């Protein structure tokens, strides 16, 4: 079971420096390269670097040396990304992939990276209530990116349409929505989760009939 | 560094059609080693980057065989054939043979379905979020065909948004359009209306409540 466990969500002051960490399992840590690959809306993919935690040399892109460090802790299999000279140019997700023989086989899941002064805002989260019937819960006012939504636990999770959030006003807002037969709501219970790892919050909405 | 240029930037397909896309460096991407480091990666909505094809034309184990690449030099290939639903998402090719490793710019693969008419869904403001002092009226256009679609708010029937990517199991866009005001101006109006325009049927789909 190789996993490269990131964490979903960062968010530093702009001039600070941050350490993200990619956590191996599953295999022989020290074998295996690990690369950093940064994803910014608009610009495609961007390779950072590499480390070797056998060798201990990291590579690194030019383009972000004197911004980069790349570190390597054989004992607790982590590999670590420290960012310093913060801007909102670094605002992205960054992945950890390992390779060896045949490219990045396995992947982080990518952590979400906010440079902005302003505070963490956990979301309010609102019921939508109205043969088929759509229900839907909306994500109102949070900070930073992201937030996950599965519905009843992940149990429910064909008919879901989750959409990317728009910011207005500095504050993050996403609507959900799941279409279920009619026959089994509000028999069968149904129920919006809701998590902002960056404020380490989570929040179960039941879409109650009225 | 080394350029990766991608053409296409956009491929819609239709199901079951081939497809090709491809990759050109500016220069050339054979290692000192006498191998070629390109590899193909897929990254599909919400997920993680997939490794299909490593040293030009390698499958990496687990992809479907409809994937082929091929290519010498500074041109290179990835082939589909019978493209399938699945298949949606951006590609890239990446070199990595010459520091700084570089990633071509990436081609949207969009599947290309018959007409589907949006299924349009209004939203009254919840208690809790009128008890909180706000008014959101929330409109879903699920399940339409093709991507672009108007949409219109009206108050009264006076003039007063969110795009899903491609669902990988009907080839087929949702969006979502929220209206934000006041709870004191949403107490003193009665019909709200959400209209949606598409490329499918003569007349608007509307939507409204009191
Ligand atoms: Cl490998």
């Amino acid at each position: 079971q190789v996993q490269l466990q990131q964490s979903a969500a960062e968010l530093a002051r702009p001039g600070a420096s941050v350490k993200m960490s990619c956590k191996a399992s599953g295999y022989s840590f020290t074998t295996y390269t690990i690369h950093w690959v940064k994803q910014r809306p608009g610009q495609g993919l961007e390779w950072i670097g590499y480390i070797n935690p056998s060798s201990g040399y990291a590579a690194y892109n030019q383009n972000f040396k004197d911004e980069t460090t790349l570190t390597a802790d054989p004992s607790s299999s982590t590999a670590y990304m420290e960012l310093n000279s913060l801007t909102s140019e670094d605002s992205a997700v960054y992945y950890c992939a390992r390779e060896k023989f045949y490219g990045y086989d396995y992947w982080g899941q990518g952590a979400t990276l906010t440079v902005s002064s302003a505070k963490t805002t956990p979301p309010s989260v609102y019921p939508l209530a109205p043969s088929m019937v759509t229900l839907g819960c909306l994500v109102k006012g949070y900070f930073p990116e992201p937030v996950t939504v599965t519905w009843n636990s992940g149990s429910l999770s064909s008919g879901v349409h989750t959409f990317p959030a728009v910011l207005q006003s500095d504050l993050y807002t996403l609507s959900s929505s799941v279409t279920v037969p009619s026959s089994t709501w509000p028999s069968q219970t149904v129920t919006c989760n809701v998590a902002h790892p960056a404020s380490s919050t989570k929040v179960d909405k039941k879409i109650v009939p009225r | 560094d080394v350029l990766m240029t991608q053409i296409p930037l956009s491929l819609p397909v239709s199901l079951g059609d081939q497809a090709s896309i491809s990759c050109r460096s500016s220069q050339s991407i054979v290692h000192r080693n006498g191998n070629t480091y390109l590899e193909w990666y897929l990254l599909k909505p919400g997920q993680s980057p997939k490794l299909l094809i490593y040293k030009v034309s390698n499958r990496f184990s687990g992809v479907p065989d409809r994937f082929s690449g091929s290519g010498s030099g500074t041109d290179f290939t990835l082939k589909i054939s019978r493209v399938e639903a699945e298949d949606l998402g951006v590609y890239y090719c990446f070199q990595g043979s010459h520091v700084p490793y570089t990633f071509g710019g990436g081609t949207k693969l969009e599947i290309r379905r018959a007409d589907a008419a949006p299924t349009v869904s209004i939203f009254p403001p919840s208690s809790e979020q009128l008890t909180s002092g706000g008014a959101s009226v929330v409109c879903f256009l699920n399940n339409f065909y093709p991507k672009d679609i108007n949409v219109k708010w009206k108050i009264d029937g006076s003039e007063r948004n969110s795009w899903t990517d491609q669902d990988s199991k009907d080839s087929t866009y949702s969006m979502s359009s929220t209206l934000t005001l006041t709870k004191d101006e949403y107490e003193r109006h009665n019909s709200y209306t959400c209209e949606a325009t598409h490329k499918t049927s003569t007349s608007p789909i509307v939507k409204s409540f009191n």
